[PDB]
């Protein structure tokens, strides 16, 4: 029903189309790519993939500009300034900046300059006037007319907010801090080289890497109440894929137990978070939430109260898929709701 | 007495520095280096390696374009055009390009105008220009070349040894496969790339590529002209590799002829360069060796008394710039102008 | 029909009973497992699995002595001396010796001892027994034979394609080298073994290590005897690996030749077995594939006319166990009395 | 002066072993070791380490059960069982259990009764009457006469006590809980295989493995005052060596600022902790720490207080080499102080 494209496809833009394929009936329609590399290495890599292994589809090349996924087409474009882009001349209604350069309104709004309707970043603005949403927190905030630029937070944030809210909500958050052991990503550097981040800059595979970030901050910008309360830093540890937060703040209520906080999850997971939220209680191991549609899952064997105001709780959440299938869901909403320096590290 | 500045403190670049730094006596004298990284960039690298692990000697930041070593201060420029540093203005008399991108006679050159009088390429030359091996054919070199190419990380392996057997049994023809660790040219998660096998995983899979060390050997072994041809294997390691050569020579032979041969030249004339080991080792137990390639003996095997296999380590990373060392070593001897 | 037992419960012990779950009107029938763990720890990693991933079925743990797949049940026993294990009281008619220590006639034969009729050990075997390779020469097969071997996760793979060389350019002699995942074999971390290499870091080396599959061809490949053999490079990957064969043949023949025989051959007669792949991949990309053999058709090069060199992936899990359920699945058929 | 012996040749043994080699003139003079391998796989894994790097200095195969260092010989000997060992007969006054098997008293004193005057086991003990000490913490409440058995209690614990002291000794701590960033270990599967912990039993090199931890509860052991206060669990995370803990507990003071609690470590860093702790404020990553011969270091950078009371901290330690470091410290504690003065798991 709406004309879809993508802007960058790599990891999460190339997990997006697949997210988006195998799905119900998802009234987007992703009719073009932005992937600096023609229909050779953007087929190829959506056909096979290292950590979503090889895509179960007839993906052909047509056209020297068209490949096809079981026979829809879809038109291919390259260009790395969006105002040469087509969007006017396809009609682009809704566009996936996933490229983690266009992350403020004058970048992410070339988009609509070109002739898109509207534009979904898939990362943190980095501006003030953009609204950052988290599908299961906050959605209903949005509704047409109100911005044309939005942006589905972090793949931590978007893991945290959902569990951090049935905290506060229903046994309220002093304030607290915490920790994500990272899979790496494509930021870092593969062996020892130049970057704006010396801890970035180290080998990805061989180091566990802290670096910060905001995703614990940001998590108000869905949150207000927590507003400044939460925190913390992030360890980038040798796993391709799939990571897990500690989170560590002391409760204001009472001094309620350990499997009662689960519990909350537990009856807000199957209740209002059915989708986003999820408690296994089977003990297992990060390779075993590969391609989970939960944008966080607690592992109950994990939490534990210490001094009746102390909780922790340890969630597991696949950073690609997840974050990915979150997009779409967001990319979903906009649908049901319509009428030094530049460069740095390249 | 020998003025050189270091364009492209990458890996090789700093494998380098390090490896000059442990030199007694050495005609070279490093004064510049150039690298898209600000001082703290090559500050903090060359004194923090996760492979060499930290270096040790003393590491500042003196300066806004400078850095010191032990005292010894070197200036850090950062232009993403050669023309530009000023190669002439300091004196620059040789540059060890070390960046992946000048590896031709137009790019190298840009070197030349800056006003450098020598360009010695951390790589193999792509075109016409002069390939030395170090202990292949160095004697090939005359001060008259102003380009110069060290070879690959593979070929500065493979050579020596190969010299070894067609000088005693004859190459009449042979591929070879060199499983090597993977480097910065990889990308670290299925990315874009003009390979696209490079293009993916890097550290999750066997990565085949194409190494060009096969017909570059004949770049200096002028015999082996198209009797020498393989691939490579990009395994999840960051750094030491093997390469598989399986040779058939005329002169019938066996498994401990060949390895006694090899032993023979690593004690005289490749002293220094090639060399045997029989303590069953692995990768990581051949990190900063000197050498440019270690036969592992009890690996070697031979078959119908005339095809030869033979296994041999090398370090991609510190091996190579000892030799690339040793090549500039020698520019700074047999030095006229 | 066929009542089988797994003995060995571990990564072919279950890449084996998944692989089986998988196939249509199985004349197989697993009905008890036995290794060292408990109900628990084969329930736990029947379902999970770090490299299958999650298996798409219902397992839970029913039972003190059993586990449910989907409604059948399975009993779980545990004792380290075959002898003891029920086989006779369950009359179990095959057992799939996946532990890696019963590899001798003695030992294999303790399971003959608890009433077992016959014993496919899911390895090579040692000293005299009946070696066959799915493809290669299952037609040797006889109820006759009470203990049999499937051979290696290499040798299954080399053979195929190798019967195809021989079988039309005449193999004269060759080696070959087997780029490798890692197995629960080698060591963590280093820590002691019987082969010093194995016995290396795992993760962090290429472990050179050696490999029956050279001489093993021969074993089923009878004319090949004394013509091959090889090494192995253990680089850490968990899975899937890749062959670098290299044999000299006698009718003079070029690149493209070469893999058109392989593509006749695995279209018509080794359809299932071997197969080909122009499509430039990667480890990875070979997961779950149901034949032994994937021939790298780009990489295929041929020297001097007569030499030529093979690239060969293969899931050594996943397409062994395979093959293991199609050795089974023949002694089902062809099974007498 | 005092002969020592190794029953347990692997990571820590040998890495104890190095360690002591290459030192100041330590009282210590390992003598013999016991290696179920022979003289062969004892010796190669002496000389060449993946994490370590080949030890530098001749090391070779006298006799047929006697390696040398450098000229000074090893004697060498194999079982399992410590009672049949030759103790009495070398004269061996202590003996450094590194298995993780021997660790209870009955255990762990089976060398005393082949002869031996004092074990230290390098891990937690699992009885109670075994004394568990942390260099730099609680040292000096071990004197000659006082058990003949003592723990250098765990990598995890030797790294947290220190500057968990200096927290509560300087702030007060009221309680906190903690995470563990940790590189695998031998116990640890290298492919998915049966193991008593269907975590560990989890290919350590491809998964954040949680694992639980005493290492948490144990700092009280040494440090009384926090005795039921802390606590945490462990992640395990494909790297060889070289590990992090997440400290999270809210003070007791009045809501100090990050950078002073920083200034306290520093202070007790350089001053009784010199050697012990250590705060480095260059940032660096995990790697840059192998080799490390402080018992603990702090990512200055990383450590935050939130709301007032709350504080975090963030601490670097090799797992093999520094706790092996202090291991020799310990050992080396227990000469200074001797006479001349006054259902069986895993794999
Ligand atoms: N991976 C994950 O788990 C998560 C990532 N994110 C965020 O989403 C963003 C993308 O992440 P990821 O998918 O890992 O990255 P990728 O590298 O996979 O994708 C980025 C893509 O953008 C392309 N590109 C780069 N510059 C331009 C340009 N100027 N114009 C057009 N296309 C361009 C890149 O091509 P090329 O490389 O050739 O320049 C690449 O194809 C980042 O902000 C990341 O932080 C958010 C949550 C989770
Ligand atoms: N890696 C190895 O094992 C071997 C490599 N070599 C050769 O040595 C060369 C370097 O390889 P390697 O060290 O691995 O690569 P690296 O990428 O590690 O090093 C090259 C460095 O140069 C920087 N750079 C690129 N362009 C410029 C510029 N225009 N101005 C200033 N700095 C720049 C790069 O930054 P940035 O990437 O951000 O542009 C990078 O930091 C290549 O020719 C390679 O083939 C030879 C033997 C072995
Ligand atoms: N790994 C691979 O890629 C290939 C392996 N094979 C062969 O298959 C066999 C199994 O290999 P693999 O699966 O990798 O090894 P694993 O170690 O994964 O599996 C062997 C299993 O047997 C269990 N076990 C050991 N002894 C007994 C016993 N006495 N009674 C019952 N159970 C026992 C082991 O438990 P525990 O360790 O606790 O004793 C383990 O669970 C070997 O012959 C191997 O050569 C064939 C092709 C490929
Ligand atoms: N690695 C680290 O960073 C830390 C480890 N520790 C603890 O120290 C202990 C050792 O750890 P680690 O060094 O990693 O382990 P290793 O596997 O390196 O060492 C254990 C050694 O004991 C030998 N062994 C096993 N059983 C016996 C026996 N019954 N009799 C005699 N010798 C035996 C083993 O031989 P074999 O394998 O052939 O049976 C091996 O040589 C464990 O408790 C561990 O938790 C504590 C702090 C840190």
């Amino acid at each position: 029903k709406l004309k879809v494209a993508i802007n960058g496809f790599g990891r999460i833009g190339r997990n997006f189309l697949r997210c988006w394929h195998g799905r119900k009936d998802s009234p987007l329609d992703v009719v073009v790519v932005n992937d600096s590399g023609g229909v050779k290495s953007a087929t190829h890599l959506l056909k096979y993939d290292s950590i979503l292994g090889t895509f179960k589809a007839d993906v052909k090349i047509i056209d020297n500009e068209t490949f096809s996924i079981d026979g829809k087409p879809i038109k291919v474009v390259s260009n790395r300034d969006p105002l040469k882009l087509p969007w006017a001349e396809l009609g682009i209604d809704i566009v996936i900046e996933g490229t983690g350069v266009f992350v403020d309104g004058p970048g992410a709004g070339k988009h609509i300059q070109a002739g898109a309707k509207k534009v979904i970043i898939t990362a943190p603005a980095k501006g003030s006037d953009i609204p950052t949403y988290v599908v299961g927190v906050n959605e209903k905030d949005y509704g047409h007319d109100v911005a044309n630029i939005i942006s589905n937070a972090s793949c931590t944030t978007n893991c945290l907010a959902p569990f951090v809210k049935v905290l506060d909500e229903e046994l309220g958050i002093v304030k607290g801090t915490m920790t994500t052991t990272h899979s790496y990503t494509g930021d870092q550097r593969l062996l020892d080289a130049s970057h704006r981040d010396l801890r970035r800059a180290r080998a990805a595979a061989l180091n566990i890497v802290p670096t910060s970030t905001g995703a614990a901050k940001a998590v108000s910008l869905v949150l207000p109440q927590l507003k400044g309360k939460l925190n913390g830093i992030a360890l980038r540890v040798p796993t391709p894929n799939v990571s897990v937060v500690d989170l560590v703040v002391n409760i204001e209520k009472v001094g309620v137990t350990a499997e009662d906080v689960n519990n909350a999850f537990r009856k807000a997971a199957a209740g209002p978070l059915k989708g986003v939220l999820d408690v296994c209680d089977i003990p297992l191991v990060s390779v075993d939430f590969r391609c989970s549609d939960f944008s966080s899952t607690i592992d109950s064997s994990l939490t534990m109260v210490m001094g009746g105001d102390m909780v922790k709780v340890v969630a597991w959440y696949d950073n690609e898929w997840g974050y990915s299938q979150r997009v779409v869901d967001l990319a979903d909403l906009v649908a049901n709701k319509w009428p030094f320096c530049c460069k740095l590290y390249e | 007495k020998l003025k050189v500045a270091i364009n492209g403190f990458g890996r090789i670049g700093r494998n380098f520095l390090r490896c000059w730094h442990g030199r007694k006596d050495s005609p070279l004298d490093v004064v510049v280096i150039n690298d898209t990284g600000g001082v703290k960039q090559a500050s903090h690298l060359l004194k923090y390696d996760s492979i060499l692990g930290t270096f040790d000697a003393d590491v500042k930041t003196a300066g806004d374009s400078a850095i010191s070593v032990d005292g010894k201060v070197i200036k850090v420029v950062s232009d993403r055009n050669p023309v530009n540093l000023p190669w002439g203005d300091m004196g620059i008399d040789l540059v060890i390009e070390g960046t992946g991108v000048f590896v031709d006679r137009d790019g190298a050159g840009k070197h030349l105008q800056a006003g450098a009088k020598k360009v010695l390429i951390t790589a193999p030359g792509k075109g016409d220009i002069p390939t030395y091996v170090v202990g292949v054919n160095e004697e090939g070199y005359t001060h008259a070349d102003t380009i110069i190419s060290n070879a690959s990380c593979t070929t500065n392996c493979l050579a020596p040894f190969v010299k070894v057997l067609d000088q005693k049994f004859g190459i009449i023809k042979g591929t070879m496969t060199t499983t090597h660790s993977y480097t910065g040219d990889q990308r670290l998660l299925d990315a874009s790339h003009r390979d696209l096998r490079r293009a993916r995983a890097a550290c999750l899979n066997i990565v085949p590529t194409s190494t060009g060390a096969a017909k570059a050997v004949a770049l200096v072994l002028p015999n082996l002209k198209g009797k020498l041809n393989g691939i490579a294997l990009r395994v999840p390691t960051p750094n030491v590799s093997v390469v598989d050569l399986v040779v058939q020579v005329s002169k019938k032979t066996f498994a401990e002829e060949v390895n006694a041969a090899f032993r023979e030249s690593a004690d005289n004339e490749l002293k220094g360069i090639l060399s045997v080991c029989d303590e069953p080792l692995v990768s990581i137990d051949f990190r900063c060796t000197d050498v440019s390639s270690t036969i592992d003996s009890s690996l070697t095997m031979v078959m119908g008394d005339d095809m030869v296999k033979v296994i041999a380590w090398y370090d991609n990373e510190w091996g190579y710039s000892q030799r690339v060392v040793d090549l500039a070593d020698i520019v700074a001897n047999k030095w006229q102008a």
